[PDB]
């Protein structure tokens, strides 16, 4: 069915910078989306995230409003994610998961379900 | 922000159990999303609510939601013992990003 | 400095009084009965440029009291 | 009971045409019904509460402003700058200013200069909306019964427009089919919900949208962005140099002042609860058993304790303990014109009139609505029964006319609604609402908005309009606005 | 076909009315049969009786299986006001729509 898996587990330096790719299979990458949605244990989840996969659009949390940047690429299906100058905070988890864009490929308001899927996860930790 | 949600929980089997998310107008009041995600600790989170008391397909016909004011309500009854997974409660806000409550420890006795 | 809302503009109309109701039929009276209390000179010469205009002593009269009416609130 | 001695009750009275009825029932009055069969029920409105509400601007009534800042250029280079302008809590205005020569400055020309001000605000105006659905109406309805004034009988009705229907149980008695509307009550989502100092209000969506004061937007905590700000400050520029800024302060009682068209709403909480409120039910019986019809009845002394007293619709009350006798006992309740023969004359207002029993408690106090001259009140059974003189003192005619002026009050309030007020089966009446409900429209529609002189003047002006000149059409109905205008300011004198 | 399909509603959502003409509204029924149907009617009279105004969804019809599954209904209320009706002969709930014009 629906496959999201990415890169698995993981570490980088203090300062370091992390790329984890979100492999979509199984389904359309067509009315695509993703998203990014950090986890360690023990805290709340926090959503910055991205999203359009369609034109290549973006919207992060202030949060991480620059820090993150992100490449979509249909050709291998794939968005990519990348954290520069990550902390010791940020060990965490990183799912990516999907909620459909509208028929125009413009998406503004989502469906009203947001995330049917996620991925494996990728646990990232720092030194 | 970070939705308020309670650290955790319990009861006996078939009993009723309600999980009240809070949030304010900018987000839970002023809109119909919600979502509660299942999350198995060690596995990757999954949906049980969508648009409120919707439901996907392949969920427990178990669980039941509900929103008053700044509320987000999930409430379980009939339970099968086995379904503590870290409830969390996230919802679109109005400045377009999500937020994803503090979630809620099931704790199943 | 321009509100003067909620008694011309609209009104609640039910089986219970509104807000002031007791004070309001006087208070749109003596206003206007006081400023004509005040310089009643300008009820002379209104009374004039109204009895000038339109001549069937009823026409004016309408004009003497509108007139009057106008501008105790000056507006 | 529940209603007695309101002074706003009304009666309503089926006649057949089966269970159908329907009446608005208004909160500050107390309707009750009687049919040919069936119990008597009283019903008023109780409280209406509006549920939940979504939070629309604020304003502010009581302005403070801190440091003040100038930033003069010379009358060469023009325009001032004064970077604690570009900020959403600074308010400016260039104010050309006398300056040539003395000092700095090496023409004569005026410049500009840009004096500003932080605008901080102390209490917030807080207007909050609603709209029809999710809000409450509360409904108690009681029947007369033995309880004299000490529960089978009164029931506790909620009617939410999620559930126009209502059902509510009364053992021994009915169903009492309530089919409410708890929509078309009041004109809401036109009502916002206004809050100054820990009061609570509603005005109109053009009255509130209106006021000149700084807005917040409906902005949400933080340092609010204040819309306009302006209106609430005063530059002013001492004879042509210096000018100056004041903050003109608390104008809390001039919007008090300026909102007397408003009605007040009793509180706030999680919940706005508050009062008058317009209903239009449709009442069905259907289920309604008299519950005494089968007791047998009993003879024994009656002694009044309280004496009977004519409530102002003109029932009368008559509270009445026995002893004696035992069983749940129906009483005689008729009156009577000639001691002679009994001949019982006037409506009786309770229907079946019964007893509690138990022991010699007695109490009932049902109540009677005699004739238009003198009358004996007789409680009691055999030879020794016991009666009272009335004199009820009100003509036939006098009633005719008070029914007619309420009527008219009930025509005025109401508007249109009146119309099907104790609506039943003729169709006349839906021509009343279609016919007042074109020239109520299109009435409030190019008057509206008139205040209590100018209603008043535009009546006498349409009535000496309605006696100046040429034929019987126009000036006739001149002469009607006329009359409904000046007829709507003398209803509701108090 | 599927029978008219009985058992509770309850209303999920407030129903909502759009600025072209309509009232959308949505039903859980809690939990009978299947792939049946459920009717409804908008009522001037009583709470349910005859049925004037026009459904603009047609067949309106429950999906399938368990609890609920909500059918969401493009419906005109006439001119005037009335109460949405859900379908079961007896156990339904209602509204109050005031259409205006």
């Amino acid at each position: 069915e629906v496959q999201l898996v990415e890169s698995g587990a993981e570490v980088k330096k203090p300062g370091a910078s992390v790329k984890v790719s979100c492999k979509a299979s199984g389904y359309t990458f067509t009315s695509y989306a993703m998203h990014w949605v950090r986890q360690a244990p023990g805290q709340r989840l926090e959503w910055m995230g991205w999203i359009n996969a369609g034109n290549g659009n973006t919207k992060y949390s202030q949060k991480f409003q620059d820090r993150v940047t992100i490449t979509r690429d249909t050709s291998a299906s794939t968005a990519y994610m990348e954290l520069s100058s990550l902390r010791s905070e940020d060990t965490a988890i990183y799912y990516c998961a999907r909620d459909k864009v509208d028929d125009y490929g413009d998406y503004w308001f989502p469906t009203l379900w947001y995330f049917d899927y996620w991925g494996q996860g990728t646990l990232v930790t720092v030194s | 922000s970070a939705l308020t949600q309670p650290a955790s929980v319990s009861g006996s089997p078939g009993q009723s159990i309600t999980i009240s998310c809070t949030g304010t107008s900018s987000d839970v009041g002023g809109f119909n999303y919600v979502s509660w995600f299942q999350q198995h600790p060690g596995k990757a989170p999954k949906l049980m609510l969508y648009d409120v008391t919707s439901r996907p397909s392949g969920v427990s016909s178990r669980f039941s939601g509900s929103k008053s004011g700044n509320t987000a309500s999930l409430t379980i009854s009939g339970l099968q013992a086995e379904d503590e997974a870290d409830y969390y409660c996230s919802s679109h806000t109005s400045r377009g990003t999500w937020v994803f409550g503090g979630g809620t420890k099931l704790t199943v006795l | 400095a321009v509100t003067l809302p909620s008694h011309s503009t609209r009104k609640l109309q039910t089986r219970s009084q509104t807000w002031l109701e007791s004070r309001e039929y006087t208070k749109h009276l003596i206003r206007v009965e006081n400023w004509i209390f005040r310089n009643p000179g300008f009820a002379l010469a209104a009374a004039a440029i109204a009895w000038l205009l339109g001549s069937s002593t009823s026409q004016k009269v309408i004009y003497l009291v509108m007139i009057l009416l106008i501008a105790p609130a000056y507006s | 009971i529940r209603c007695i001695g309101v002074s706003n009750r009304d009666f309503v009275e089926g006649m057949s045409g089966g269970t159908w009825v329907d009446v608005v029932l208004e909160h500050g009055g107390c309707v009750t019904v009687m049919a040919q069969d069936k119990p008597t029920v009283d019903i008023e409105l109780v409280t209406t509460t509006v549920s939940n509400m979504a939070e629309v601007r604020s304003y502010c009534y009581e302005a403070s402003i801190s440091d003040m800042a100038s930033d003069s250029r010379c009358p060469t280079q023009g325009e001032a700058y004064l970077d604690k302008q570009s900020d959403t809590q600074y308010v400016c205005k260039r104010t050309l200013v006398d300056r040539g020569w003395g000092n700095g400055c090496g023409l004569f020309g005026k410049g500009s200069l840009v004096t500003c001000a932080k605008f901080a605000c102390s209490k917030k105006m807080t207007g909050k909306s609603i709209q029809p659905e999710n809000l409450e109406y509360r409904i108690m309805l009681s029947v007369h019964g033995s309880q004299h004034s000490g529960d089978e009988n009164r029931a506790k009705v909620e009617i939410t427009p999620n559930s126009p229907r209502a059902e509510a149980t009364l053992g021994g008695f009915g169903s009492l089919g309530l089919d409410c509307e708890p929509r078309t009550g009041l004109d809401f989502s036109d009502l916002y919900y206004l809050t100054m100092n820990n009061k609570h209000w509603l005005v109109h969506k053009e009255w509130f949208h209106d006021i000149p004061l700084p807005w917040h937007a409906g902005a949400d905590t933080g340092t609010p962005h204040w819309n306009n700000k302006e209106a609430l400050v005063e530059f002013k520029d001492a004879h042509a140099k210096r000018q100056t800024v004041v903050v003109l302060g608390s104008q809390e009682g001039a919007v008090h002042t300026a909102l007397a068209g408003a009605l007040e709403a009793e509180m706030d909480g999680a919940k706005g609860r508050l009062s008058s409120g317009h209903l239009k039910c449709r009442l069905k019986m259907d289920k309604l058993r008299l519950k005494g019809v089968s007791y047998s009845l009993c003879t024994a002394a009656f002694t009044f304790t309280k004496i009977p007293a004519e409530t102002l619709h003109g029932t009368v009350t008559v509270e009445v303990q026995y002893a004696g006798t035992d069983g749940p006992c129906k009483v005689p309740a008729q009156m009577a014109v000639d001691m002679q023969t009994l001949t019982p004359v006037g409506r009786l207002i309770t229907a079946n009139p019964v007893i509690t029993e138990s022991t010699e408690n007695s109490k009932m106090m049902l109540e009677l609505d005699p004739p238009f001259g003198d009358s004996y009140i007789v409680i009691g059974v055999g030879e020794k029964k016991i009666t009272h003189h009335w004199h009820r003192s009100g003509s036939t005619i006098g009633k005719a006319f008070e029914a007619t002026v309420r009527g008219a009050k009930r025509m005025a309030v109401l508007g249109d609604t009146a119309w099907d007020f104790g609506s039943v089966g003729g169709a006349l009446n839906s021509l009343g609402k279609g016919i007042h409900q074109i020239f109520g429209a299109a009435f409030k529609s190019l008057f509206g908005g008139m205040s209590w002189f100018s209603q008043i003047l535009i009546g006498t002006l349409l009535m000496w309009l309605g006696l100046n000149t040429k034929n019987g059409s126009i000036s006739l109905m001149c002469l009607a606005l006329g009359g409904v205008l000046i007829f709507l300011s003398t209803a509701v004198s108090a």
